[PDB]
């Protein structure tokens, strides 16, 4: 076959392992699910850092940074995204992981809402990507098993992602993915049914309306592996409409630069079929970490954080913000409470 | 080319989940 008697017996053990942690895991995060901070004046506020409303880089007055989102309650309202928002809260009280934000503070006043992260100071894939063109295979591999080891822990508690794109993906100081907005995050023990998510990262069952499950994360790592290493994702289109056809055709096509490994692993990823794709089968995460493509991949070293990382961004010191973007900077608070009852809980 | 596609699509910039 295709392992020798060590590699066989190697790889057992570590997936037995990886039984073993998520198990405990499991236990860890419904224990502070069950059971799960601060003031607006707590903080100095400096400047945005992104665009419900925005994300600002604060600093508390132990001199340490934070990022600070700011939810205005009445556009929650409005979008209809009361129950997936006060969740976000829940979800990331409760979870944790090495490439999974930390939620340090969450309070709320007369018209927002407000969650305290840990400052990510690398920016986005986004604009490295953009910026670089397109990621070397090595490069993006690197990138693909973080998401790889995240869903596997989000998934074994029964938690589906999808929102997964470059745009939600932020880098360390030392090169790693922090995974951030959990807004659509929900959990999912048999199947859901919302129509959410960003069009080109959309799975064909979403798209087609059907009851759906943990599968369409996999389907979105193939999306994000495709754009990673081609610096334009699979299916794109002036609309979302023409994208979505595209997406459901069963037809995608590869630069000629992508590897013949990779672009085995992105149609058994980007499997309309739900019978045949990748991470929905008998073998579950396995046939995703067993590929051929993630070969040179030392999982538990990624997990670690063990690995050299390809890039390491400009870090200028504490507070440094010089790899996000610029938005125009707004100040206000409402004498009257607006949306009480919704959140309450909150 | 594909990527000039891509660049024609307007679709370049950072995109917005489906309920905006
Ligand atoms: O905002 S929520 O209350 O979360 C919400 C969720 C789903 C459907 C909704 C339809 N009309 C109003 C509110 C709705
Ligand atoms: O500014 S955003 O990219 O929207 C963002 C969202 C949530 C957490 C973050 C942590 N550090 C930096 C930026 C962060």
């Amino acid at each position: 076959g295709h392992m020798g008697n060590a590699a066989a017996a190697k790889k057992g053990s570590e997936q037995e392992s990886v039984k073993e942690f998520l198990a405990k895991a499991k236990e860890e995060f419904l224990k502070k699910w069950e059971s799960p901070t601060a003031q607006l004046d707590h903080f100095d506020r400096i400047k945005t850092l992104g665009t419900f409303g925005r994300v600002m880089l604060v600093k508390h007055k132990t001199g340490n940074h934070y990022a600070m989102k700011i939810l205005d309650k009445q556009k929650v309202v409005k979008l209809k995204q009361i129950e997936h928002t006060l969740n976000e809260k829940r979800i990331l009280q409760a979870v944790n992981f090495p490439f999974l934000v930390k939620l340090e503070f969450s309070f709320k006043d007369n018209s927002n809402l407000y969650m305290v992260m840990e400052y990510v100071p690398g920016g986005e894939m986004f604009s490295h990507l953009r910026r670089i063109g397109r990621f070397s295979e090595p490069h993006a591999r690197f990138y693909a098993a973080q998401i790889v080891l995240t869903f596997e822990y989000l998934h074994s508690l029964d938690l589906i992602y999808r929102d997964l794109k470059p745009e939600n993906l932020l880098i360390d100081q030392q090169g790693y993915i922090q995974v951030t907005d959990f807004g659509f995050a929900k959990r999912v023990k048999g199947r859901t049914w919302t129509l959410c998510g960003t069009p080109e990262y959309l799975a064909p069952e979403i798209i087609l309306s059907k009851g759906y499950n943990k599968a369409v994360d996999w389907w979105a790592l193939g999306v994000l592996i495709y754009e990673m290493a081609a610096g334009y994702p699979p299916f794109f289109a002036d609309q979302p409409i023409q994208i979505y056809e595209k997406i459901v055709s069963g037809k995608v096509r590869f630069p000629s630069h992508f590897s013949s490994d990779l672009k085995d692993l992105l149609r058994n990823l980007l499997q309309v079929d739900l019978t045949k794709r990748f991470g929905n089968l008998k073998n579950g995460v396995n046939d995703i970490k067993n590929h051929k493509w993630f070969a040179t991949t030392d999982w538990i070293a990624i997990y670690q954080r063990k690995v050299e990382a390809p890039f390491i961004p400009k870090f200028k010191g504490p507070g440094d913000t010089s790899n996000f973007d610029d938005y125009e900077e707004e100040e206000r608070v409402s004498i009257n409470e607006k949306c009480g009852k919704e959140f309450t809980e909150f | 080319t594909t990527y000039a596609d891509f660049i024609a699509s307007g679709r370049t910039g950072r995109r917005n989940a489906i309920h905006d």
